[PDB]
């Protein structure tokens, strides 16, 4: 078989096959409801667009993000971007796929026992690990040292990695971000 | 024998002459093998077994002592010159190495290795291939026939028009002692029981273009040859397909400092054509390319000017036009100009950017691109994330790298359309029923400087041993359930894939390899620990090596069939790299020259697409050899081997180590092995009455009672109701108790 | 054959083959054991760095010295650099090759015979010697008289010998030495 690399991220949402050179589905984590009453019968209109679908119908939506600053603060938005994710993006049955997931330092720990409870029941996926989005970074980077700056749109920290080895008492976590910076 | 003319000699003595040598003095006791210094064993007499010493009289009049615990029998004169190696009463590892020797010193050239065939290449014309042989031989099964490629060919034939199922053909051998000419007259034969000349014009152009100069070989072969032989429905020649697999890459970026690259390489270099040199650019001095200089420069294998006007006149007189000989031509010396790229770091970046661009330059000329978009393409590799194209960095190792793989691409695609482009114009028009395969494949090539591609060849063959392991187990039991004598039901094939286990498989050395170049920090000395730390010790076949006679490096030993092999890391991540550039294949694609057809296709509701980084040498080597087994498992093999006699061109000498080494890489002492764990010698009871009721002068009570009274234990025969078999000790009792008798 | 002359000291293994002009490998006697976890998979770090390797590491590793003052405390540590020595520094099997030892006077005779022990059983070797620091030291001045002040790192003495023969009863030891002086 072969295992499958999602990163929720924040305000975007990236996933795709290991083995690949780039992920194959990068779109967006929001999802929208229409906050009007709509008036023509027959069509049918559904109560929630999520991903991508939701930035063609902007103007008539409200777009909810599901996670503030790398905590997920709506569980629910959470899985309808997991299971549009795998089910309308890569068309895989996650069913026959182990899901590595990446996750920012210092967060609560509640957390990630949520999203390992929500993966193993929702979505039976054999098997799942969770990793540290700046080991991630230093492995993409071709090097073993160094300290690196991840700055996405929910959280920037830096992480100290010395010959393999972590320091967890220098990292260094700030919440400002791409976010604040729109505001 | 009358109707095997005057070639039945070599094919057959006659059974006075055989009658006749038989009466010579022999001591079973006391003229058994000894050990020897200048060769593994030497025919020698022992005066007496003096305790921990022993005094060996050789013919050479040595009296060596050797010790008492490596001492083994010799064959007896009423058993020599065996036709088969199975029925031999002591099975010793150099007792076949002598039997075929003076088998080979009366001449007799082919002899039956059980499931195997022996065929050692005459020096002189023999009568034995004369048509009128093939023409009489019709109607000769192969158990009654005595060896010969014929006895094999007829009875696959008969297989197949039969038995209706396909069977394959498996050659083992060195390239330049005779395996082509073999080849031919296996087609010609295949001709006569009903395009020989087609094969013959077309061998040259395989052969430039897949052979390269090796320190054992200056003509060694290195892809596998197929050749498929097609059949009509009236079982009769309709056409012929042939196939190419496992070509080598390695070859023609990374060589060793004694051997050289490809011959296309050097023949392109040959000064008698001017035009192609000054139309190429193409710089007269091989010094100079960086690609070819590494390895040794030249040597005086085969003079190139005459072979290379051979393989463009037989490229001139087949079936498409001097337009694509000249493509392949200028794609050669394209590939060529691919050492001579540099690259630069930048001002304060880490990026790489070229310095030189005059070799661009004609190097795109040549291609028909542009030399900007080339090296945009090269430095700034194009990439599809979503859907939106970005731009990846590239140091100078990954664009090196990238260099490399691409060439290695290139030629390979070259090839390959070369193959199809032959395989078309061969064809004809008839139907295409049950076919017979004919299979070429390098051997298990021993160095003292063993590297990854060796050990690629040493997987494969060993993979190939274990199929024939399997087959000659299958065909074991096929014949123990026809005689209803059914024990020992426990499978050969686990003892030697124990080994392939640990290379194929997860967490195997292949695996592991794979695995550490990928991360960008590994190191030699890294990979080597990760080795120790992962089998030493957990596996049973990886263990430490050994220092021999000064031998340069040595870094871990593997356990093969064929004994102790012993491979040197440095220099293996490097060139396991095969990192494609994306981008650089589009732009071959949208390119105005031929080029486009070889690269035509090259690299969402379940994807398992490999990255182009994601690259390695060992993965596409493993995909290979399993696309291949899976062919070659749905035909009945059968199994055709060549041994060198000497080293030197002479006649009749020979050099006993070299037989030795060509006995071991060829696995017939895995197979006489096999053999003997089980019960080898078979003989018919109406033989044992009239060969052994002598002993107890007086059909199973009388068997009984005869067995009953020679002291033989239960468990040293089987008693069956067509064949009594027999234990190699109760045949020299027999034999010793006959001579006492006597 | 050839004997191997082996110095332990303190701080400051060197070692060499008998005859030579000068020691042929010199390397500090530090065993370093890496006191953070790792987050990096795959490059399979060992559990304990030795000899010069350590210095190099010295930001990841915690530095203990196996010998404090002339006598061994941690003799699995001392295992080590001597395995080290034999196999790496010198790439020399002690197998058939005889050593010297060096130990400072008025020592602990359970620390000897256990050094005696150890080498006999653990590597093997065919034959051993052990001898005082200064009396080698007085070899090596071309001397055959005079006092001799061996001030190392680990301890500090005074040995008289006249004509060759040693004055058991006027050896002065301290313990004052280098490592005090970095302290
Ligand atoms: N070219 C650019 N210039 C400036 N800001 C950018 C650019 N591209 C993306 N961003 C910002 O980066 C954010 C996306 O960050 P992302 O990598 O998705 O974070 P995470 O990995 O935590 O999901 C967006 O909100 C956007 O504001
Ligand atoms: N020139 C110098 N100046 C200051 N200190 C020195 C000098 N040379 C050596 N040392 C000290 O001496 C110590 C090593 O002494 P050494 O004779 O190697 O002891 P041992 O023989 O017990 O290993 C080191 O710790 C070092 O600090
Ligand atoms: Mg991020
Ligand atoms: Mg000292």
């Amino acid at each position: 078989t072969t295992a499958l690399v999602c990163d929720n991220g924040s305000g975007l949402v990236k996933a795709g096959f290991a083995g690949d050179d780039a992920p194959r589905a990068v779109f967006p984590s929001i999802v929208g409801r229409p906050r009007h009453q709509g008036v023509m019968v027959g069509m049918g209109q559904k109560d929630s667009y999520v991903g991508d679908e939701a930035q063609s119908k902007r103007g008539i939506l409200t777009l909810k993000y599901p996670i503030e600053h790398g905590i997920i603060t709506n569980w629910d938005d959470m899985e309808k971007i997991w299971h549009h994710t795998f089910y309308n993006e890569l068309r895989v049955a996650p069913e026959e796929h182990p899901t590595l997931l990446t996750e920012a330092p210092l967060n609560p720990k509640a957390n990630r026992e949520k999203m390992t409870q929500i993966m193993f029941e929702t979505f039976n996926v054999p098997a799942m690990y969770v990793a540290i989005q700046a080991v991630l970074s230093l492995y993409a980077s071709g090097r073993t040292t160094g300290i690196v700056l991840d700055s996405g749109d929910g959280v920037t920290h830096n992480v100290p990695i010395y010959e393999g080895y972590a320091l967890p008492h220098a990292i260094m976590r700030l919440d400002l971000a791409g976010r604040d910076l729109t505001d | 024998m009358a109707v095997f003319g005057a070639a039945a000699p070599y094919l057959r003595k006659s059974e006075k002459e055989r009658l006749e040598a038989q009466t010579r003095p022999f001591d079973l006791k006391k003229d058994v093998f000894v050990p020897d210094d200048k060769q593994e064993f030497v025919k020698a007499k022992i005066v007496s077994r003096e305790g921990g010493k022993v005094t060996a009289e050789t013919e050479y009049g040595k009296t060596v002592t050797v010790k008492e615990d490596q001492v083994m029998q010799q064959n007896p004169p009423k058993f020599d010159k065996i036709e088969d190696m199975a029925m031999l009463t002591f099975l010793h590892e150099p007792a076949v190495l002598y039997n075929l020797k003076d088998r080979y010193g009366s001449w007799m050239i082919y002899t039956y290795s059980g499931l195997f065939c022996v065929t050692v290449n005459p020096y002189k014309w023999l009568p034995v291939y004369t048509p009128e042989v093939v023409a009489a031989y019709r109607g000769k099964k192969r158990s009654e026939a005595p060896p010969h490629i014929f006895s094999i060919s007829d009875n696959a034939y008969q297989y197949m028009l039969t038995d209706r199922e396909n069977q394959s053909i498996l050659i083992t051998g060195e390239s330049g002692a005779g395996k082509t000419v073999n080849t031919k007259r296996v087609i010609q034969y295949f001709a006569v029981i009903a395009l020989e000349d087609q094969i013959i014009q077309a061998n040259p152009a395989l052969e430039a273009f897949g052979n390269a100069k090796t320190v054992r070989n200056d003509n060694s072969s290195r892809f596998g040859k197929f050749i498929r032989i097609h059949f009509g429905a009236t079982g009769k020649l309709a056409s012929a397909d042939i196939e190419t697999y496992l070509l080598e890459k390695s070859r023609v970026i990374f060589q060793l400092k004694a051997e050289r690259d490809y011959h296309i390489f050097y023949q392109i270099l040959s000064n008698k054509k001017p035009e192609l040199l000054d139309m190429l650019l193409i710089t007269n001095n091989p010094y100079d390319y960086a690609f070819i200089s590494q390895g040794e420069t030249t040597v005086a294998s085969i003079d190139d000017a005459e072979e290379l006007m051979a393989t463009d006149n037989a490229f001139d007189v087949l079936g498409f036009t001097s337009e694509e000989k000249n493509s392949m031509y200028k794609l050669t010396g394209a590939i060529m100009h691919f050492g001579n790229m540099k690259f630069k770091l930048k001002q304060r970046e880490e990026q790489a950017e070229p310095d030189g661009t005059e070799e661009a330059d004609k190097s795109a000329y040549l291609m028909g691109l542009n030399s900007a978009d080339l090296l945009k393409g090269l430095c700034h590799p194009r990439v599809k994330v979503g859907n939106e194209y970005v731009t990846k960095g590239q140091n100078v190792q990954q664009v090196i790298y990238a260099t490399g793989a691409l060439a290695k691409a290139v030629y390979e695609r070259m090839f390959n359309w070369m193959v199809t482009r032959i395989n078309a114009t061969l064809e004809t028009k008839q139907p295409r029923q049950y076919f017979i395969g004919v299979l070429d494949i390098a051997g298990f090539e021993i160095f003292d400087f063993n590297s990854f591609e060796q050990l690629c060849i040493n997987f494969t063959n060993e993979k190939l041993q274990q199929f024939f392991n399997h087959h000659m187990f299958v065909l074991e039991q096929e014949e123990y359930k026809k005689e209803g004598i059914e024990w020992t039901f426990i499978d050969f094939g686990m003892d030697l894939q124990a080994c392939i286990d640990l290379i194929e498989k997860p967490m195997g050395i292949m695996s592991i390899l794979e695995e550490e170049c990928m991360f960008p920090k590994a190191t030699d000395m890294t990979f080597k620990a990760k080795l120790f730390d992962n089998h030493l010790g957990k596996s049973a076949n990886f263990q430490k090596p050994r220092n021999i006679k000064g031998k340069p490096e040595a870094h871990f030993s593997l356990i093969h069939y064929a004994g102790i092999v012993d491979y040197n890391i440095i220099g293996w991540l490097q060139k396991n790299k095969d990192p494609l550039n994306e981008t650089v294949v589009g732009l071959y694609q949208k390119s105005s020259l031929k080029l486009l057809s070889t690269l035509f296709a090259n690299y969402g509701k379940g994807k398992a697409k490999k990255g182009s980084s994601f690259q390695t040498v060992s993965a596409l080597h493993r995909e290979n050899l399993n696309k291949l087994m899976t062919n070659l498992r749905s035909t009945h093999p059968h199994f055709v081997r060549c041994i060198i006699p000497n080293e030197t061109k002479s006649p009749g000498v020979m050099d006993n180590p070299l037989v030795m080494h060509q006995l071991r890489c060829n696995g017939v002492l895995e197979g006489i092995r096999i053999c003997r764990k089980g019960f080898p010698n078979r003989i018919l009871y109406g033989d044992f009455r009239q060969r052994y009721r002598i002993l107890n002068p007086a059909s199973r009570k009388g068997a009984e009672k005869l067995l009953s009274s020679l002291d033989i234990d239960h468990n040293q025969y089987k008693f069956g109701h067509t064949k009594v078999f027999f234990k190699a000790g109760l045949l020299g009792l027999l034999e010793e108790m006959r001579d006492e008798r006597l």
